C-alpha cells in the first residue's frame, strides 16, 4: 500500500491502530541536463507534473507556430515592395540579386 | 491590550507569533490546540433487544372445553383444541372421552440482556462545538485551555481574555438517526420506532427499557398439541434484530475522515482539524516594555547555511552580525516559509549565530524578522530526503524562472517585430505621393 504523508489507519488483530506519514521519497533531480530536468518536471510531482507538461508543451507549440505564420506574413509583405522592378529598370542594392 | 487573529484549524501543531507595539518591546505567543469537542444536541428515542416467550398452563379436562381470551401480551395467541386425548405417565389419559379441552394460551415478553444490553436509538440535533488549546505565550509556559467555538465566548486565563472563532468550517460527520451498542456506534437510517418491523430490527419495539410497550410482532402462531403430548407447539419470529447482530457493519468512528475520532457521552467529535478560527485574546499591556531601552540591532547579515526540503525543520542557517549591546531579542517568522525551529533567541554582542527551519522549497529567496529588524537570507537549493511545510509554490528553482522568461520574451519580441513590419513598409508608400 501507499499513501501521502497524511498517514493512514491500520490494525490487524488486537494490534491498536497506527498511522504513519509516507515520505522519504523524492524521486527526482531538480537540475541536470534539460532531458534530466524534463524527467524531473515529470517526477517532482507524479501527475501535476504530467498535466503541466502536456498543457505547457501544447501552448508553447501553438505560440511558436503562430509566431511562424506571422513571420511568413511579414516576409511576403516585405516581398511586396520590389514589384516596382517589373518596370525592369535601375537597381537599388538590396539582398536579392539581379546584377 | 487585546490582539485578535484568525487561526487555521491546527489540532496538533503549535502556533507562535510575536506581537509588538510602537515604543514597546514585542512579545511572542504559543497557541496549540489540545481538544476539539463537537457536541450535538442529541437524544435517544427508543430501545430494542431480544424478546422472550412464555406459556401458561394449557387447559385440560375429561370433556368439554374452556375458552381462549385476550391474555394481554405482545403477539399472544390462544386456541381451543378438541378431542385432545393426551396421556400422562402412570395416568388415565385425563379423560373418559373426547377431552376437547386445550387452549394452548401463549405469552411473549422481553429478554434479560435488555437490562445489560439493548438498542440505543437516537435523534441527533444541532448542538455545539468546543475545543481545548494550550497557550505558551510571551513569558508564559504551558497553559492548556478549553472553550466553546462561539465567536462570543469571553474567557480570561491569567491575562488572556480568550474570544474564540467561531470556526470557518461548519460541519461534522454525524446524522440525526444514529444508533449504538457497546463502544461501537452506527447510523441506523431510521430505527422504525412505532412501526413493528416484523421484529426484523424492531425485535423489541419499546420506548425505553422500562417502557413496557412492545409494538413489535414475533408473529407468534400456535400449532395443535397432539400425539397425547401436553405441549404448545407453535411458531414465531426469530430475533431479527439479533439476526442483524450477525450483520453488524463498520462503526462510523472507524469511518470518520480527517483521521479524527468521537467521544461517547456527548458525541464529541475529536479533532478533525479543518477550517480557520477567528480568535481574540487580551494580553497584559503591562507585560510590554519600552522600545528605546532595548539592546539595539545593527550590522545585519545572515548566512544561508543549508536546508533540505523535509518534514522536520531540516534546514540550518546562521547570521553574521555586530550588536549595539548584548542581550536577547525575538526572531519572529512573519514568512514561515522555512518553518523556523526558533522564534526568539538571545542576542549577544555581535550575535552571529544560527537557527533551523523546514521549507518544502527546492530553494526560496525569502526573508523574515529578527529583533524588530527583518533581515534577508534567501534560502539555498535544497535536497529531498506528520507535519506541514511551505509547499504552495515556493519550491521554485533556477530553470523554472529561466525558461519561463526565455519563452515569454522570445514570443513577445518576435511578434512585436512582426507587427512593426506592416506600417514600416506602409509609411514610404504613403510618402510616394
Amino acid at each position: 500500500f501507499t499513501v501521502t504523508g497524511e498517514g493512514l489507519e491500520y490494525t490487524w488483530g488486537n494490534h491498536p491502530p497506527k498511522r504513519v506519514w509516507a515520505q522519504e521519497s523524492g524521486e527526482g533531480n531538480p537540475h541536470g541536463w534539460p532531458h534530466e530536468v524534463v524527467v524531473y518536471y515529470y517526477n517532482r510531482y507524479p501527475l501535476t507534473t504530467i498535466i503541466g507538461l502536456c498543457t505547457c508543451v501544447a501552448i508553447i507549440m501553438v505560440s511558436c507556430v503562430t509566431s511562424v505564420w506571422l513571420l511568413c506574413r511579414t516576409r511576403n509583405l516585405c516581398i511586396t515592395p520590389y514589384k516596382l522592378a517589373p518596370n525592369a529598370q535601375v537597381p537599388i542594392l538590396l539582398a536579392l540579386l539581379c546584377c | 491590550y487585546e490582539h485578535t487573529a484568525v487561526m487555521p484549524n491546527k489540532v496538533g501543531i503549535p502556533y507562535k507569533a510575536l506581537v509588538e507595539r510602537p515604543g514597546y518591546a514585542p512579545v511572542h505567543l504559543q497557541i496549540q490546540l489540545v481538544n476539539t469537542r463537537i457536541i450535538p444536541s442529541t437524544n435517544l428515542e427508543y430501545i430494542t433487544c431480544k424478546y422472550k416467550t412464555k406459556v401458561p398452563s394449557p387447559v385440560v379436562k375429561c370433556c368439554g372445553a374452556t375458552q381462549c381470551t385476550s391474555k394481554p401480551h405482545p403477539d399472544y395467541q390462544c386456541q381451543v383444541f378438541s378431542g385432545v386425548y393426551p396421556f400422562m405417565y402412570g395416568g388415565a389419559y385425563c379423560f373418559c372421552d373426547t377431552e376437547n379441552t386445550q387452549m394452548s394460551e401463549a405469552y411473549v415478553e422481553r429478554s434479560e440482556e435488555c437490562s445489560i444490553d439493548h438498542a440505543k436509538a437516537y435523534k441527533v440535533h444541532t448542538g455545539t462545538v468546543q475545543a481545548m488549546v494550550n497557550i505558551t505565550y510571551g513569558s508564559v509556559s504551558w497553559r492548556s485551555a478549553d472553550v466553546y467555538v462561539n465567536g462570543e465566548t469571553p474567557a480570561k486565563i491569567g491575562d488572556a481574555k480568550l474570544i474564540i472563532g467561531p470556526l470557518s468550517s461548519a460541519w461534522s460527520p454525524f446524522d440525526n438517526k444514529v444508533v449504538v451498542y457497546g463502544h461501537e456506534v452506527y447510523n441506523y437510517d431510521f430505527p422504525e420506532y412505532g412501526t413493528g418491523k416484523a421484529g426484523s430490527f424492531g425485535d423489541l419495539q419499546s420506548r425505553t427499557s422500562t417502557s413496557n410497550d412492545l409494538y413489535a410482532n414475533t408473529n407468534l402462531k400456535l400449532q395443535r398439541p397432539q400425539a397425547g403430548i401436553v405441549h404448545t407447539p407453535f411458531t414465531q419470529v426469530p430475533s431479527g434484530f439479533e439476526r442483524w447482530k450477525k450483520d453488524k457493519g463498520a462503526p462510523l468512528n472507524d469511518v470518520a475522515p480527517f483521521g479524527c475520532s468521537i467521544a461517547l457521552e456527548p458525541l464529541r467529535a475529536e479533532n478533525c482539524a479543518v477550517g480557520s478560527i477567528p480568535i481574540s485574546i487580551d494580553i497584559p499591556d503591562a507585560a510590554f516594555t519600552r522600545i528605546s531601552e532595548t539592546p539595539t540591532v545593527s550590522d545585519l547579515e545572515c548566512k544561508i547555511t543549508e536546508c533540505t526540503y523535509a518534514f522536520d525543520f531540516g534546514g540550518i542557517a546562521t547570521v553574521a552580525y555586530k550588536s549595539s549591546k548584548a542581550g536577547n531579542c525575538p526572531i519572529h517568522s512573519p514568512s514561515g516559509v522555512a518553518v523556523i525551529k526558533e522564534n526568539d533567541v538571545t542576542l549577544a554582542e555581535s550575535g552571529s549565530f544560527t537557527f533551523h527551519f523546514s521549507t518544502a522549497n527546492i530553494h526560496p529567496a525569502f526573508k523574515l524578522q529578527v529583533c524588530t529588524s527583518a533581515v534577508t537570507c534567501k534560502g539555498d537549493c535544497k535536497p529531498p530526503k506528520q507535519h506541514t511545510e511551505s509547499f504552495t509554490s515556493a519550491i521554485s528553482a533556477t530553470a523554472w524562472s529561466w525558461i519561463k522568461v526565455l519563452v515569454g520574451g522570445t514570443s513577445a519580441f518576435i511578434v512585436l517585430g512582426l507587427i512593426a513590419t506592416a506600417v514600416v513598409a506602409l509609411v514610404l508608400f504613403f510618402h510616394r505621393h
